[PDB]
RNA sequence: ACGACCAGGGCUACACACGUGCUACAAUGGCGCAUACAAAGAGAAGCGACCUCGCGAGAGCAAGCGGACCUCAUAAAGUGCGUCGUAGUCCGGAUUGGAGUCUGCAACUCGACUCCAUGAAGUCGGAAUCGCUAGUAAUCGUGGAUCAGAAUGCCACGGUG
RNA sequence: GCGAAGAACCUUACCUGGUCUUGACAUCCACGGAAGUUUUCAGAGAUGAGAAUGUGCCUUCGGGAACCGUGAGACAGGUG
């Protein structure tokens, strides 16, 4: 792997991860934002980033963490 | 091109005095160890659109974000297309 | 038209500079912007007073647009207004303050330009391009030239083509290149197809 | 020694004969081998094995051989286990150190196929 | 001309006209308008009477499954009968040419061996063996006599519900079988609008004698290949590009022939056809 | 060159022999476009040839090249599409050019270290007229003077 | 509205074929070391020394000098020795691993950098193209251009040939 | 290695989802914001919602110029 010194988060989205705390790991959240990065703080749910159409929930299996929500989540679709 | 691929770009600036604040080219003079001092590395309840990478280089004449060239304000079409006749204080192509 | 024309190579080589201002690189583009923002403007401004060539300088970087016009008189206009507004614009659109300079053409029939446009503004009236052309190309060979060629492309008579038909008249080259080849095009963009008008005037050779 | 880049990286220009001799890659395989100073312009089997095997041991404290290959496998796996894009591609059988799938994806998608 | 739009199937090409059997079944010799052109016998048409003469002003020629130069004759030909006898010389490439085409077109060949009766115990056998090559290759053989019009039921039943056609060479008793099938002779021959007939057990048949003494039609290379699917399998056999189905080291197709994994004829035919377009 | 026919160009030689023979030849290998380093591994060979010739490096070449060079050839240009087969005198610009090339073309990409050797091993053999290059002198002349039936 | 906005995805997918490239293969080649002659490109949001470090990435810091003022920025092939000994090699590098580093809002998809670990095919290219005849083939560096971010390419760049 | 001298999204148009529709842009007019400003919050953002500030000449601080859109047509729109 290789590090972008800075990873990321986003506030409306981060706010929502806390919403999936006080609303727990309920069911997947929807932001279209994928700029924010996967963490175990993203455990709080499994979280759905737009990938055109698809707001795909990302697993908060945090051997994927240096990995934004689009890493885990779909993007394109293909054979 | 169209009005729009050009037209898009004018509309982006407004919300900031009705709603927000001001911070324009000063948000990330913090975000390294310039010396990551998180201070404007942490908001997004507020619009997402806009970054200099979301910025592209619209041809002036067409709005063409791409095809674009750093020496004319245009995309290449209009570059060459302007370039050959002159009304310019010099140009040449004479085996070059 | 089709080709990288005769003017498939000619750029500034032995060509007097309409911008001629020694601006310099950093603003150069912008000198041109301004240049061609007054040119853009200028050609709109003396679009009846008959600018035949706008030249731009910025002497000491102070735009100085030089007009060759079919008639300076209309270009100066009654009581200097027509040049005034150019001062306004040009100062304020070339940035580098307007000097606006008026001169009287050599001959508009030696203008590729004039001739084409003329022929367009002839055509537009409901005259023929033949008439319109004819008359100009004639009276350009008459003396207003000693060659003159038109060499068109796009919808000719409204056909499913765009290949050379032309109206050379006199001694006109297109390939012995250090030729005074006043070259322009106009067109009646047509509400049938497109008519390209492309009008050269051979003013001689160099 | 063999130096856990399992073979006597000798004879050759000879540390570099462990780049690709696993574990000890290029770097470690040098730093091991010069932990007894054996030639690397020429051989490493030309000297006292026990000074090199201590290195074999020293490097039996580096990421090596089976375990590192295993590591490699494991780590690779890790990705998938979560599912990723590194995961995804690997789980797509698709390169996780890349090569176009429209075009000649072939070392990682067999050295050529229609 | 105009009339009243009505459906019909074009029973016959009336030369100048086309004769249309209506939806009802009523045959009308019809004109064929300057306006329409995609017409063939078999087309379901909008034809109109006059205000017999009809006029045709709509057609329905369904998708390709056979041509000459390269121009569909009809459609719903789900089977091509490649019918032969030896007149006036013959070759394995000629049946195969038709086979390759059947295979290309994805129209089923039922390979019919005429004159089976003509062919002696040795001859019939030889010919059957040859017929078998194709058969083995996948194209069933029906032994018929041209003349005796044998195996007529297996053929007929193959015809049921589908349209069939008669291919071959100089009145190789194709014409004879056709007569049997019809149960009315409508052709003999010995040494694209034409006419169509309808089968009772179901399905239809299309005929022309002109086709039958032979020349042949324009085509493309891939089709010949399509004519032989075993080559695809060989294409895979050497390289990720197998030379070109023909010799050169690592030509699997060629190898498969060398082996005899493919029959030779397929390759041979591949060539007669290949050359002709070129 | 149908109008006015030709040999080689921008060649570079030796600062110690000045030999063109050696020049067009040292060069040949280039398609490395730089005999600023080409020349070197041939000398080891021509050195071993120098010895083998009983001469110098220069004249190590010489011997082997004079074996190599053709004295006749058969030439083609295809007059009319015609199969020329008549015996002809190999032109010098070819003699040399082709010959020089032939020696060089006989020590190629190989199987062990150092061309020095590879060349050395080609070189004396061409010296002895049983090199590949010399055998092209001794094969082209065999086709010559035995066929002249066709135009 | 196709106008048109945005979000986010999409090229670039993948059995793939193909072109059109890129790259190996090596032998002086890979490999270690030693070691000169290029030129041409680029600067003030500038270029950017020093400086500083980082193998590097990077990272920290930073003069000169709008350029024959400084600096980006510098040829390398060249050249002086070993090594290895066309070994899938030090070839060769796919592949991957594993992590640094980078750019871009963020690259996570569809962004860029080092180390480390890993090191296919490839060994000279079947069938099968063109090119080319000199500064071409062909080759060494070199560079620009503009892209927010990317030059297998283009656009450039001079050496050697 | 075809038009990006850049396709992450953006760009972007196009998927695909989400927007808008006198239209995204336009133009005047009204109109409001003069102009224009100061700042908060929330939404994927589209945008949605807050508070702040200043308006200079003429002057419905609207207007006019501000300068924008709206709104609305007139008008505006298209690389549709």
């Amino acid at each position: 792997r290789s590090l972008k010194k800075g990873p990321f988060i986003d506030l409306h989205l981060l706010k929502k991860v806390e919403k999936a705390v006080e609303s727990g790991d309920k069911k997947p959240l929807r932001t279209w934002s994928r700029r924010s990065t996967i963490f175990p703080n993203m455990i709080g749910l499994t979280i759905a980033v737009h990938n055109g159409r698809q707001h795909v929930p990302v697993f908060v299996t945090d051997e994927m963490v240096g990995h934004k929500l689009g890493e885990f989540a779909p993007t394109r679709t293909y054979r | 091109a169209k009005q729009s691929m050009k037209a898009r770009e004018v509309k982006r600036v407004a919300l900031a005095d009705k709603y927000f604040a001001k911070r324009a080219e000063l948000k990330a003079i913090i975000s390294d160890v310039n010396a990551r001092w998180n201070a404007v590395l942490k908001l997004q309840t507020l619009p997402r659109d806009s970054s200099p990478s979301r910025q592209r280089n619209r041809c002036r004449q067409t709005g063409r974000p791409h095809g674009f060239l750093r020496k004319f304000g245009l995309s290449r079409i209009k570059v060459r297309e302007a370039a050959m006749r002159g009304e310019i204080p010099g140009l040449k192509k004479a085996s070059w | 038209g089709q080709k990288v024309h005769p003017n498939g190579i000619r750029l500034g080589i032995v060509k007097p500079w309409n911008s001629t201002w020694f601006a310099n690189t950093k603003e150069f583009a912008d000198n041109l912007d301004s240049d061609f923002k007054v040119r853009q403007y200028l050609t709109k401004e003396l679009a009846k007073a008959s600018v035949s060539r706008i030249v731009i300088e910025r002497p000491a970087k102070s735009i100085r647009v030089t007009i060759h016009t079919a008639r300076p008189g209309i270009v100066i206009g009654k009581k200097g207004e027509d040049v005034e507004k150019l001062r306004k614009v040009v100062a304020d659109i070339a940035g580098v303050p307007a000097q606006i300079n008026i001169a009287e053409v050599r001959k508009p029939e030696l203008d590729a330009k004039l001739v084409a446009d003329s022929i367009t503004s002839q055509l537009e009236r409901r005259v023929m391009f033949r008439r319109a052309m004819k008359r100009a190309v004639q009276n350009a060979m008459r003396l207003g030239a000693k060659g003159i060629k038109v060499e068109v492309s796009g919808r000719l008579g409204g056909a499913e083509i765009a290949r050379t038909e032309w109206y050379r008249e006199g001694r006109v080259p297109l390939h012995t290149l250090r030729a005074d080849i006043d070259y322009n095009t106009s067109e009646a963009h047509t509400t049938y197809g497109v008519i390209g008008v492309k009008v050269w005037i051979f003013k001689g050779e160099i | 020694a063999r130096i856990a880049g399992i073979n006597i990286p000798d004879h050759k220009h000879a540390v570099i004969a462990l780049t690709s001799i696993y574990g000890v890659g290029k770097t470690r395989s040098k730093a091991i081998l010069a932990a007894a100073g054996i030639a690397e312009d020429v051989k490493i089997s030309e000297l006292s094995e026990g000074q090199i095997d201590t290195l074999r041991d020293e490097v039996a404290k580096f990421v090596v051989e089976g375990d590192l290959r295993r590591e490699i496998s494991m780590s690779i796996k890790r990705l998938m286990d979560l599912g990723c894009y590194r995961g995804l591609r690997h789980r797509r059988g698709l390169p996780v150190r890349g090569q176009r799938t429209k075009t000649n994806a072939r070392t990682r998608k067999g050295p050529r196929k229609p | 001309l105009f009339g009243e739009p009505d459906e019909g199937i074009v029973i016959s090409r009336f030369g100048m006209h086309a004769d249309v059997e209506s939806a009802d079944g009523d045959v009308h010799r019809c004109n064929i308008r300057r306006t329409i052109r995609s017409l063939v016998t078999g087309d379901r048409v909008v034809w109109r009477p006059g205000k017999v003469k009809g006029i045709v002003e709509a057609v329905h020629e369904r998708t390709s499954v056979l041509t000459r130069p390269v121009k569909p004759i009809a459609a719903n030909i789900d089977q091509i009968v490649i019918v032969s006898a030896i007149l006036p010389e013959l070759s394995l490439n000629i049946i195969d040419r038709y086979l390759v085409a059947c295979e290309t077109l994805q129209i089923e060949p039922i390979i019919v061996l005429n004159k089976i009766d003509l062919l002696d115990d040795e001859g019939m056998a030889f010919v059957n063996e040859q017929m078998d090559i194709y058969r083995n290759i996948g194209y069933r053989v029906l032994m018929v006599s041209s003349h005796t019009q044998d195996g007529l039921k297996p053929l007929e039943e193959a015809l049921t519900g589908r349209i069939s056609i008669f291919a071959g060479q100089s009145g190789v008793g194709k014409s004879s079988l056709l007569n049997a099938l019809l149960g009315l002779q409508k052709e003999i021959l010995t040494n694209t609008a034409a006419r169509l007939y309808h089968f009772p057990h179901g399905g239809d048949v299309i005929d022309s004698p002109g086709v039958r003494e032979f020349g042949l039609w324009h085509l493309e290379p891939e089709q010949i290949t399509q004519g032989f699917v075993e080559f695809h399998d060989y294409l895979g056999l050497c390289k990720y590009r197998d030379c070109k189905h023909d010799t050169d080291p690592g030509c699997a197709i060629r190898e498969a022939v060398e082996e005899g994994k493919i029959a030779e004829t397929r390759f041979e035919n591949y060539h007669r056809i290949l050359e002709s377009m070129a | 060159p149908r109008r006015r026919v030709i040999g080689q160009r921008k060649i570079l030689p030796d600062p110690k022999f000045g030999s063109e023979l050696l020049a067009k030849f040292v060069n040949i290998l280039m398609v490395d476009g730089k005999k600023s380093t080409a020349e070197s591994i041939v000398y080891s060979a021509l050195e071993t040839l120098a010895q083998r010739s009983g001469k110098s490096e220069l004249e190590a070449f010489e011997v082997a090249l004079e074996n190599v060079r053709p004295t006749v050839e058969v030439k083609s240009r295809r007059v009319g599409g015609s199969t020329y087969q008549v015996p002809v005198e190999v032109r010098p610009v070819r003699r040399n050019a082709l010959a020089m090339r032939w020696i060089v073309e006989a020590a190629r990409k190989r199987g062990d270290k150092s061309m020095a050797l590879r060349l050395a091993n080609e070189l004396s053999d061409a010296a002895e007229n049983k090199g590949t290059a010399v055998k092209k002198r001794e094969d082209v002349h065999r086709m010559a003077e035995a066929n002249k039936a066709f135009a």
